[PDB]
């Protein structure tokens, strides 16, 4: 499915931007717009990385 | 009335109640409770003896399954030969 | 309800199928535990032959004893596997 | 000897020289659940009896023999004794 | 739905430690709730099927995120069966009482120690429900860099050297236990604990493949030319860690002795069982032998769970249905037994006085009447005293090792003996005597402890009035793995 | 006389009243089944027993 | 579904904040300073907050809240060693009962009773079902003998027969 | 120091006092010691191999040296064993037959058949 590797890509983001701030000694929600910020760059990721699989796909079937 | 389970269940009584209830009972209680359940108990074996002089025909009792596996059963099963 | 399912072999079937692998296993199996029954049933008997005879079992179920003694290196669990992973006659 | 002991600890059996002021009342409560324990495990493992001999007929035992004959012959299976 | 049930989730928990400083509220209450799951999952399993019956994949390539329906799969599979779900039903409720366990002791960092607890939990839950080699592996060495960061942080003096040797033993059996599975994967293209009964390898790729395999039991179930990382990472844990590993880790391994070995490696294995005999013989009686001569308190415990475990290896490598069931029942009741005696040496004990030397301990029954109560009761449950489970296990063990070889089977029965020397021993000298003069007088054993040793006698005594009641998930399992032809 | 006193105690203690109360339950609970079992030809608890069929 | 009083909590703060440390507070071995203390275990003890205000509030106030619970905590349990502190009785529930006794211990009899209950359905019971049904598959005339000689006419047939097919099952073998 | 494996451990101690084993049994009880039950004064060395000597260790006899008493045990038993089986030289024999059974000595009383009547069989 789509909608989870972007659920899930988005889930990377907010991991990322949550362990950048714990290590800068500040709370977890110190600049709560930072999680949305990096939420869409790592989903426009598995954005990338899913349509590239399905290309793949693609080109892995028309071999019949 | 079951002569084969009162010989069983007697001590077992007389055993677990004074360490449930020792300290709420103590140890005066305790004492004439204890040696009064196994009088009774070897009154009921008196008694089974003699009617087992009667007939040579003995009692089991037969409780669940302790385990069976392929070839092997094993019950809880008691005999007075 | 008491269901019954088929009785499947190791050898008719394609391994390649799962369906008809695990229910041959199955099925060899549950014949193993039947078997099993079986020697037990002769075992429940026997000792009642043996309280119901007293001094005489010797002789009233020397049939019986020699059954259950025959029975039972042969009657048991025995595992698929050493059938399904040999083929005998090969 | 009746040395002193420590009262503040605790214990399931008693403790030292236990022998509490209601000892009659609780006695009766261990009366009772002694004798209706007792009662009722009584009761309860009555079918579970059976005698040892005069359970099965000896017609049973008998074509029990017989079949453990017919079990005997099918397979070929010599006796103990002959080698 | 379900990942609305999530983002739900991790607000409850971010919402309750803003308003409460500690966690273990919240843990408790989570492994409660992933008992009862367990045990819905119990209620609809069928036991009439030897199939698995809650299947499901992860990280698929067609949805790396979740569940896979798919016509190929290379992910990770993940299903029980009744030998699977035994041991998680003994995994699950442990895990609340050894979050229980440490609820007063810890006070530093409190956080950081229960989230390495559940961590190491779940693992542990997670490595049985795999179907996979590699799934398998994953989760099996996953619990590795928790017990370092558990073992280092928190400890006695020498809790360096304890969780050193936790990574160091273990990663160096287990890397022996990858090289085989390579060669599993390389020569099968296929890493699964479905098929993997249908292929048959050569014999000598298989006397190839075993050995590793085995090295890597030899070292996590201990057997005797390594069974030595063990008393000094039991001896130097703190109180969880030493109760997750000697009922978790051991049955693990155990475990792993059925699911991986004795499917694809039947051939190899019949040419094998003397070696393993000599060994388990060999790690029974000596092992039983070096705790008679022992100091410290916990070091005692950690060799009884050696000469158990070697008890139960001779139970599933016997051929025998017996055995199989038997080594069940006895990796069961001593991941029962067990940790209920190092909470007796680690919580009631090392809480009290911080020493672990047996020197100092003497007449513990005229200050603490119902500590000694429980001490002999577990010292007995040890042994091998029937109607414990303990004694089921280690007779029908003893029994299919009698069966496979009867002279080893022969001097195999003096464990009985050996086993309730060295703990009778330990046991009248902690509860007789006149009083320690070292020790001043502390408290009785408390709620929480007499709470978890209610439960871990009672699952005991079950298992050891009634041990049918868990045949039915067994009764596949202990004909599946038997190979006479 | 005969021997000193020592405080009253109640006997209903609380691990008197939970361990008696929870076995009894299981006690009634299982005569319960075999109760239920005569009268309808399966246990009260196999209600819930939902697991798939094997096919 | 409860709430709370902020400046409750903030006048609590500042009655905190001339109070002696924890670690001197009670070590005097009396009720002109340790009748003041007591009140505040008190005040430890009950419920200010509920679960509603636990999911809408904002932060600080949890803040505030969570060292007022950290000072409270330590203010009674230091009490209640060194020494509502001054009283002996035993209706006391600690932190753990609420969620193992009725929801640890339910669970593990419902274990108990899953197992009980599904130890009906095994292969034991079933084979011998099934090797009776068998039995009468194959000679149904014990179908009109009476109750009690059915059974042992069946048990002289399974003393006369095999009733495998195990053998039926090896047809590579023969 | 005194016994083998004491001496056997001699070389592995580095920075450890070498104390002179003695059992602590064989120390007077009338001596008051801080502990009167393991008889032991409060801050005292510790042997190598203590749990061999402590009061918690074998009995260890006093009255006879160890090779004495191994020789008057087997001493013992050979005396016993070795009167046990001369006697069975000088004994007397029987003043009646065994005795003897109806129906060819029961054989079919005890189970057998007539192909099986050595194997179950009696004097007839
Ligand atoms: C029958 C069927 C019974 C089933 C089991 C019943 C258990 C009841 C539990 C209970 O009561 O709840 C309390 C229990 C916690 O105990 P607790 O009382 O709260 O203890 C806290 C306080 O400290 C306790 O209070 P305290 O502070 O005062 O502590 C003092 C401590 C004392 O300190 C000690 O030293 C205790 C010593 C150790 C005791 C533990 C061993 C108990 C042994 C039981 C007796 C065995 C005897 C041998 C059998 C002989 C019979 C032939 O107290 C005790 O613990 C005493 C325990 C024994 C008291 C028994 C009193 C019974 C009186 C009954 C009278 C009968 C009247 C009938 C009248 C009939 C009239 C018709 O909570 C639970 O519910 C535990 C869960 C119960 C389920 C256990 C697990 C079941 C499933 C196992 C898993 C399945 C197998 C594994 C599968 C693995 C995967 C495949
Ligand atoms: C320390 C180092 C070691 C740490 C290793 C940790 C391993 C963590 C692995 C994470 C596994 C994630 C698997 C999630 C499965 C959740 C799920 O199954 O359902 C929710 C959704 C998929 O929906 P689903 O119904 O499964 O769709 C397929 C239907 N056939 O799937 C989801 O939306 C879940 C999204 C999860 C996003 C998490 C991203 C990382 C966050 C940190
Ligand atoms: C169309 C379909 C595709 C859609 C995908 C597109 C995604 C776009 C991104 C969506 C953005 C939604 C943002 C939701 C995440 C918000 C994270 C957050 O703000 O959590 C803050 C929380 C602490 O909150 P706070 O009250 O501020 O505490 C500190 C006060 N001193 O701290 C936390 O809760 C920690 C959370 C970190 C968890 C990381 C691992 C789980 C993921
Ligand atoms: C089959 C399963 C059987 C399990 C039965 C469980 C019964 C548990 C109840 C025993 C409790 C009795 C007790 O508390 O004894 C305490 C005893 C102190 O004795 P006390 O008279 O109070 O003297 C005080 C100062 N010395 O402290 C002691 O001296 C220690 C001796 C305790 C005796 C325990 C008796 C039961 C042992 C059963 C062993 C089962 C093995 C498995
Ligand atoms: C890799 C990094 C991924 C991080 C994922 C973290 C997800 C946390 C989500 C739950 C949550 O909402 O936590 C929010 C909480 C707030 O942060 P906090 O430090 O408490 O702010 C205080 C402000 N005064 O933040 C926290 O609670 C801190 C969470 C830190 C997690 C540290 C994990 C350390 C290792 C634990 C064992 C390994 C687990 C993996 C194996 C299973
Ligand atoms: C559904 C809800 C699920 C939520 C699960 C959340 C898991 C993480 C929770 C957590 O980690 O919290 C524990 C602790 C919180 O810390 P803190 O906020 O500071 O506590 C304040 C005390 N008043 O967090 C911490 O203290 C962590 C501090 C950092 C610890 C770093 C040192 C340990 C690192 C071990 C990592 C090992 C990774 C190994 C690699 C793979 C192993 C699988
Ligand atoms: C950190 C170490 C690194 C290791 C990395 C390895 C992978 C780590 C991934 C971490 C999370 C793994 C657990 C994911 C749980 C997913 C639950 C699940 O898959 O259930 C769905 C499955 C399919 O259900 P279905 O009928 O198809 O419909 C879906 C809607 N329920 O439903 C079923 O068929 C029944 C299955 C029931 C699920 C039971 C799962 C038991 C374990 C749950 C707790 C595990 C927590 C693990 C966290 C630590 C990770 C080690
Ligand atoms: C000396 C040590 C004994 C210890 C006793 C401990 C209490 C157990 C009492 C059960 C007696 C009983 O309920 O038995 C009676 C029944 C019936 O017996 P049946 O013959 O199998 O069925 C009848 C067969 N007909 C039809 C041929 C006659 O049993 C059972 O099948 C139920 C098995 C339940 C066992 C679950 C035990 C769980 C642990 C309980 C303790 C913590």
């Amino acid at each position: 499915a789509l909608f989870t590797s972007l659920v899930g890509a988005s889930g990377l983001g907010f991991a990322t931007k949550f362990l950048s701030n714990k290590i800068r000694l500040k709370p977890a929600g110190y600049y709560p717009l930072g999680y949305v910020f990096s939420g869409v760059a790592w989903a426009g990721l598995g954005l990338v990385l899913h349509n590239v699989h399905q290309h793949s796909l693609e080109v892995l079937e028309k071999k019949k | 009335y079951n002569a084969i389970s009162l010989i069983i269940i007697l001590p077992c009584i007389s055993w677990l109640f004074p360490l449930f209830f020792g300290r709420q009972l103590g140890y005066v209680f305790v004492t004439r409770m204890t040696s009064t359940l196994i009088i009774i108990t070897t009154l009921i074996t008196y008694y089974y003896f003699y009617q087992l002089l009667g007939n040579n025909n003995p009692i089991n009792l037969e409780l669940f399954n302790y385990l069976n596996i392929d070839y092997l059963d094993i019950n809880y099963n008691f005999e007075i030969d | 309800e008491h269901q019954r399912p088929e009785l499947v072999s190791f050898d008719d079937i394609n391994y390649n199928d799962h369906k008809k692998v695990r229910e041959a296993q199955e099925s060899y199996t549950r014949e193993q535990f039947i078997r099993l029954e079986a020697l037990k049933t002769v075992r429940k008997a026997l000792e009642k032959c043996y309280e119901e005879s007293g001094p005489n079992h010797f002789e009233d179920c020397k049939n019986l004893a020699e059954q259950y003694l025959d029975m039972l290196p042969t009657h048991r669990l025995q595992g698929y596997l050493g059938y399904q992973r040999n083929d005998p006659s090969k | 000897g009746r040395y002193p002991f420590p009262k503040d600890v605790i214990s399931m059996t008693g403790g030292w020289w236990a022998n509490p002021s209601n000892w009659k009342l609780n006695g009766l409560f261990a009366t009772g659940i002694a004798v209706g324990l007792a009662l009722w495990v009584s009761t309860a493992t009555l079918p579970y009896t059976r005698r040892r001999e005069g359970i099965t007929s000896e017609s049973d035992i008998s074509k029990w023999n017989a079949a453990a004959g017919v079990w005997r012959e099918r397979h070929g299976k010599i006796s103990t004794g002959e080698a | 739905f379900l990942t609305s049930i999530l983002l739900s989730s991790l607000y409850l928990f971010n919402r309750i430690l803003a308003w409460q400083g500690n966690v273990k509220h919240f843990y408790l209450f989570a492994s409660n709730l992933l008992l009862l799951f367990i045990v819905v999952l119990y209620i609809n399993f069928n036991t009439f099927s030897n199939s698995f019956q809650f299947n499901f994949e992860l990280f698929n390539s067609l949805n790396p995120f979740g569940l896979s329906n798919s016509d190929i799969s290379n992910g990770l599979l993940f299903g029980i069966d009744g030998l699977s779900l035994t041991f998680i039903l003994l995994t699950v409720l442990l895990i609340p009482l050894t979050l229980l366990g440490n609820w007063y002791n810890i006070n530093f960092n409190s956080n950081l120690y229960y989230t390495l607890v559940l961590a190491i939990g779940l693992v542990i839950l997670l490595n049985f429900w795999a179907l996979d080699y590699i799934s398998f592996y994953i989760l099996f060495e996953a619990t590795l860099p928790l017990l370092f960061i558990l073992i280092h942080i928190y400890g006695s003096s020498d809790s360096e050297r304890a969780s050193f040797y936790v990574l160091m033993f273990t990663l160096s059996g287990s890397l022996f236990m990858l090289l085989s599975i390579v060669v599993i994967s390389i020569v099968l293209n296929t890493t699964n604990f479905i098929n993997h009964n249908l292929f048959v390898l050569s014999l000598d790729l298989q006397t190839i493949i075993w050995l590793g395999l085995f090295i890597a039991i030899m070292v996590k179930t201990p057997l005797f030319p390594i069974h030595v990382w063990l008393p000094v990472v039991h001896s130097e844990s703190p109180l969880a860690g030493s109760m997750i590993l000697a009922g978790l880790i051991l049955k693990l391994a155990l475990y792993a002795i059925l699911r991986l070995l004795l499917p694809l490696l039947c051939e190899a294995q019949i040419l094998y069982t003397p070696m393993i005999y000599i060994i388990s013989l060999l790690t029974i009686i000596l092992t039983s032998l070096a705790t008679l001569r022992q100091i410290d308190l916990k070091v005692i415990i950690a060799y009884s769970s050696i000469s158990h475990m070697g008890i139960a290896i001779l139970g599933v490598c016997s051929n025998t249905s017996l055995g199989i069931y038997g080594s069940i029942v006895l990796g069961v009741a001593h991941g029962f037994v067990s940790p209920a005696l190092f909470l007796i040496v680690g919580g009631i004990l090392y809480d009290r006085y911080h020493i672990r030397i047996v020197n100092y301990y003497k007449g513990l029954t005229t200050y603490m009447p119902q500590l000694a109560t429980y001490i002999i009761i577990l010292s007995f449950a040890n042994i091998g005293t029937p109607l414990t489970g303990n004694f089921t296990g280690e007779f029908l063990s003893l029994q299919g090792g009698f069966i496979r070889n009867p002279i080893i089977g022969g001097i195999s029965c003096i464990s009985v003996l050996l086993a309730a020397i060295y703990q009778l021993k330990l046991t009248n000298k902690l509860t007789g005597g006149i009083s320690s003069i070292y020790m001043h007088r502390t408290n009785d054993v408390t709620i929480r402890e007499k709470f978890i040793m209610n439960i871990l006698i009672i699952s005991t005594l079950i298992i050891g009035i009634c041990p049918q009641i868990m045949y039915n998930l067994l009764y596949w399992t202990v004909n599946n793995y038997i190979y006479i032809i | 006389h005969g021997p000193e006193l020592t405080p009253a105690v109640p006997f209903f203690q609380p691990y008197v009243l939970k361990w008696a109360g929870v076995s009894l339950g299981l006690v009634a609970f299982y005569q319960f089944n075999s109760s239920y079992e005569a009268k309808n030809g399966h246990t009260w608890v196999e209600t819930f027993f939902h697991p798939k069929s094997r096919e | 579904l409860r709430a709370y009083n902020e400046e409750k909590e903030l006048a609590l703060k500042q009655r905190l904040s001339q109070l002696p440390p924890p670690g001197k507070a009670f070590v005097t071995a009396k009720e002109a300073e340790l009748a003041e203390l007591a009140e505040i275990a008190a005040l430890y003890k009950t419920d200010r907050v509920g679960i509603l205000d636990i999911l809408l509030l904002g932060n600080k106030h949890a803040r505030l809240y969570r060292d007022n619970t950290a000072l409270l905590k330590d203010y009674y349990y230091n009490g209640r060693r060194i020494l509502w502190e001054i009283k002996r009785e035993g209706a006391e529930k600690e932190d753990w009962v609420n969620q193992m006794y009725f929801l640890y211990a339910p669970s593990l009899i419902l274990l108990l009773i899953v197992m009980v209950y599904k130890s009906r359905e095994d292969i034991t019971f079933w084979a011998k079902k099934e090797l009776d049904q068998r039995v009468l598959d194959k000679h149904p005339e014990i179908n009109d003998a009476p109750e009690n000689e059915r059974d042992a006419l069946i048990v002289e047939r399974i003393i006369a027969g095999d009733y495998d097919k195990l053998a039926s099952l090896q047809k590579k073998a023969t | 120091i005194r016994a083998s494996f004491d001496k056997a451990e001699e070389p592995m101690l580095g920075d450890y006092p070498d104390i002179d084993p003695f059992p602590a049994q064989l120390k007077n009880p009338y001596k008051k010691y801080d502990d009167q039950q393991d008889r032991r004064n409060l801050e005292e060395p510790l042997s190598v191999n203590d749990d061999l000597y402590d009061m918690w260790s074998p009995d260890r006899f006093t009255h006879f040296k160890n090779q004495d008493a191994l020789k008057y045990f087997i001493g013992f038993l050979t005396i016993f064993f070795g009167a046990s089986y001369v006697a069975t030289y000088f004994v007397p024999e029987k003043a009646a037959i065994p005795r003897e059974f109806p129906y060819e000595g029961l054989w079919k009383e005890s189970g057998g058949t007539e192909k099986s009547k050595a194997f179950f069989g009696q004097r007839s």
